[PDB]
């Protein structure tokens, strides 16, 4: 009913006053009203023929009113300039007003659901060779920014990855990107980036959306492929990394760590078990994953990574705190 | 019954063991003594009666040790010097890597100052001292990096990773000072203390998962439980001084507190239940899962590899 | 579905939607027009060929499927299929090998003889630089003794030389900085007897090349002289 196009009518009046009252509100639109506006939107665009239909209405209407293409990747690539402008005291940081950072959220929202329903939207908006949204977006990750804004960052770059190439063109640019630090950065210690933000700042505000969401992340990722060399140069080729990381942090965390809601303490473990399940479900015996090679990086000969699914099992025919932990968790549910 | 007690013919300061890989299901094994009090002291590594395997002369008294790696252990001297030393086991011996002979002196004087307490997080070795000074140094670097000087007057105890680049020191006048790595300037962030009273605080410790608590033990046997962010909790325990408190590595819920009473008592978290584990002083403790070693002055060691039990 | 969507819709987009379908001919010829490079287009058809390769019974459908819209198995008909549109519309301009070897040596498929002789004698340089760019050593050194031989006089056609060290000195190049990287992991921590080898006979043959570079000097200076 908020889209004006044997049965399908001549556009009813109704429809068509309608869809002038979603256009009208567009002019002109005060600074007040940019948040509700917004929110509208992104309530409108549900049932794929309705968020396609307003995708591209939302898409002309900004062929200057402040809501349209240019606007908010001109805003993000200023943003991005801004902070690493004062990257080493820099100008006193313009850490962004909570306005503006409630502003940056609503869009982020309105564009994971638009390119969650529509796949023509998500492939139009992915290859705008001027806005250029992932590159931008993985940009911006690198920067230090309040951990909601990386969440709603990391949810909008998992609406962009139901997709399956530009899932592999993802996880190439992730692992040069090194936001988990994987390789040893020179030295590397404990992490640069999740890990870090996890042990200093997430645990110490109480709340965790942080690892929640890059969860989330790699659960995409892996549905549409367990990639296959993720690194070369660079670190061995393999998934074990990634895998390491997820399980000892966040079953760690499962247990001891002060959460402020009582309930942000299952969905930790709940999101995590998740891809434990179907890193698992994937994992077919071969003859030839029982045999183990060594390969020399740095000139210490170390064990190979064996697929993710032997180790995932062969943790879990013996009694360890994989194991304990999850009869613990059946005991307690 | 759970401890099996082989005496040893030298006081043992410090027992730690092999850090092992997570991954692998493995079972720790092997742990490394170091002893004082003797003309001739030395550092000795264990196997799980636990039998010697490998030991060297080490060049005074050693105070603490700390493993950097599974082949790497860097020991501190009581006349200042940071050394560290290579473990090969395939010849079982222990061969002398990179030392820093003057890392600790007394300002001006002649003579030796000696090295309290270590702390490390690959490469970075950070060393305090009975000098006001928290040297810091890398494992391939001959030099010193960054050196505090007059960092405290009064003899500083213990030291611990805070986050990173950030350090908490004890010192004998029982404050708790917060240290920036980064910073230029000579002087702590923040100092913590408790109103009225210096008693002395012997050790430190850090909870192995969340960064803000801390808990500190001083010579009132007390075990003060420490929020850096916001003492929250005043424990009463031992009836003399605290030497050490270490959090246990995996399950941090319990907690091990040796006193030179002789009596290794045991909280648990998980209405805090004290037990005592052991029937002259207890030095120091190192736990890792279900294998608990801990080295008294009667130059004996108790190892047990069924603590919950 | 896409029919509503292609009422507003810029050049970009309709090229990818195409390009996903299959349908590379339609592609090319939308991207002819309006004077886009198809690079594109070339790295999925070189994705979609790499997924068959390895692939099951329906992924072997979907190929006879699109080989039919775009034109003795399913994966024969992908690769003259590559040669031709590569060939035919071919542009001097990186549309050539570079986009394919490298979403090729990406995803870890050894190289197939084709590809590897086309790029050689066009561009040796940049091969040598992928190969030791990921981790195929052994590979490099290969391709760097086959290159030493060439300017020396034996198979240089293969390499597009045409300086057997005949007539005067005018054409050489040496891929010196490469060569320099090469030998640094042969002897980061001098433990595999395997590794060190290849550095022994390859500095060796190097020798030799350079010793004859000195007579050739010899004999040149003598010449202009």
């Amino acid at each position: 009913e908020y889209w004006c196009p044997v049965a399908h009518q001549r556009p009813p009046q109704r429809q068509v006053l309608l869809s002038k009252f979603v256009r009208q509100m567009s002019d002109l639109l005060p600074a007040t009203l940019y948040l509700p506006y917004l929110k509208m939107l992104r309530g409108l665009a549900s049932g794929p023929q309705c968020a396609h239909y307003c995708f591209s209405l939302l898409k002309a209407n900004g062929g200057g009113s402040p809501v349209s293409w240019d606007h908010f990747f001109h805003s993000l690539m200023l943003y991005h300039e801004h902070l690493r402008r004062d990257l080493p005291r820099h100008p006193p940081l313009r850490g962004i007003t909570q306005r503006e950072l409630d502003g940056l959220i609503a869009c982020l929202q309105l564009t994971c659901t638009i390119i969650d329903w529509s796949e023509s939207a998500r492939l139009a908006l992915c290859e705008h060779a001027q806005w250029m949204p992932v590159v931008v977006i993985l940009g911006l990750l690198q920067c230090s920014i309040p951990p909601l804004l990386k969440a709603e960052l990391l949810k909008t770059l998992a609406a962009f990855g139901k997709s399956p190439e530009i899932a592999a063109s993802l996880w190439q640019s992730l692992e040069y990107t090194q936001i988990l630090q994987t390789v040893r950065a020179t030295g590397l210690r404990q992490g640069v980036g999740i890990e870090v933000e996890l042990n200093e700042i997430e645990s110490r505000c109480e709340e965790y959306p942080l690892t929640r969401a890059f969860c989330q992340l790699i659960s995409t990722l892996v549905e549409s492929s367990f990639p296959t060399n993720l690194g070369a140069g660079l670190r061995a080729p393999g998934f074990e990394p990634y895998l390491q990381f997820l399980r000892d942090t966040v079953f760690l965390r499962y247990r001891t760590r002060a959460y402020r809601r009582a309930a942000e303490k299952w969905e930790v473990a709940e999101a995590v078990l998740d891809v434990f399940y179907k890193l698992l479900k994937d994992y077919e015996p071969q003859p030839e994953d029982f045999v183990d090679q060594y390969v020399e990086l740095q000139g210490e000969e170390r064990v190979a990574f064996k697929p993710p699914g032997f180790s995932l099992m062969h943790h879990l025919l013996n009694e360890s705190p994989m194991l304990e932990l999850c009869l613990s968790l059946m005991e307690e549910g | 019954d759970k401890f099996a007690a082989k005496f040893v013919s030298h006081k043992i300061s410090r027992t730690r063991w092999r850090p092992v890989s997570a991954s692998s299901l493995q079972q720790p094994d092997v742990f490394a003594t170091g002893s004082w009090d003797n003309e001739e002291n030395k550092v000795c590594v264990w196997a799980t009666d636990p039998k010697q395997l490998c030991d060297i002369k080490h060049p005074g008294d050693v105070m603490d040790m700390q493993f950097l790696d599974k082949e790497r252990i860097v020991t501190g001297s009581s006349t200042g010097t940071v050394t560290i030393f290579r473990h090969h086991e395939n010849n079982q011996t222990l061969s002398v890597n990179q030392r820093w002979e003057q890392a600790h002196y007394h300002v001006g004087s002649n003579m030796r100052a000696p090295c309290t307490a270590i702390v490390c997080s690959s490469p970075e070795i950070v060393s305090v001292g009975e000098d006001g000074r928290i040297n810091c140094f890398r494992a391939e670097s001959r030099d010193v990096l960054r050196t505090i000087d007059d960092a405290d007057s009064s003899t500083m105890h213990g030291v611990t990773f805070l986050r990173t680049t950030e350090i908490l020191t004890v010192n004998s006048v029982g404050q708790l000072k917060l240290w920036d790595l980064r910073k230029q300037g000579n002087d702590p962030t923040q100092i913590f203390s408790v109103t009225g009273e210096r008693v002395p605080l012997h050790c430190v410790d850090r909870h192995p998962n969340q960064q803000h608590v801390v808990a500190t033990g001083g010579q009132d046997g007390m075990l003060c439980i420490w929020d850096v962010r916001h003492p929250m909790s005043l424990l009463n325990a031992h009836e003399a001084e605290m030497w050490e408190v270490h959090f246990h590595p995996s399950n941090p819920d319990h907690l091990f507190t040796c006193s030179e009473d002789g009596s290794l008592w045991h909280w648990d978290a998980s209405q805090l239940e004290i037990t005592n584990l052991l029937p002259l002083s207890v030095n120091s403790l190192d736990v890792l899962g279900q294998n608990l070693v801990c080295g008294t002055d009667a130059e004996a060691i108790y190892v047990t590899r069924r603590l919950f039990s | 579905s896409t029919a509503a969507i292609a009422g507003s819709s810029a050049a970009e987009e309709m090229v990818a939607l195409l390009v996903q379908a299959g349908l590379f001919d339609t592609a090319i010829s939308l991207c002819q027009t309006f004077k886009l490079a198809l690079t594109s287009v070339f790295e999925g058809l070189a994705c979609k060929c790499i997924r068959l390769q390895q692939g099951g019974e329906a992924a072997q459908a979907e190929a006879w499927e699109w080989l039919a819209a775009n034109q003795s198995s399913a994966t024969d008909e992908a690769w003259r299929l590559m040669i031709s549109y590569l060939d035919k519309y071919e542009a001097k301009n990186t549309l050539y090998h570079h986009c394919i070897i490298n979403k090729l040596l990406s995803h870890g498929v050894p190289l197939p003889n084709w590809l590897i002789n086309r790029y050689k004698a066009m561009d040796a340089a940049e091969l040598l630089r992928l190969y030791l760019k990921y981790d195929l050593l052994e590979e490099a050194a290969e391709l760097v003794l086959e290159y030493v031989d060439a300017l020396l006089g034996k198979g240089h056609q293969y390499f597009g030389i045409q300086a057997p060290l005949s007539a005067t000195s005018q054409l050489v190049w040496f891929p010196y900085s490469a060569i320099d990287h090469l030998r640094q992991a042969l002897g980061e921590n001098e433990s595999n007897q395997h590794n060190q080898a290849i550095l022994s006979k390859l500095q060796r043959k190097m020798d030799e090349y350079f010793q004859k570079l000195k007579k050739a000097t010899d004999d040149y200076k003598k010449l202009v002289q």
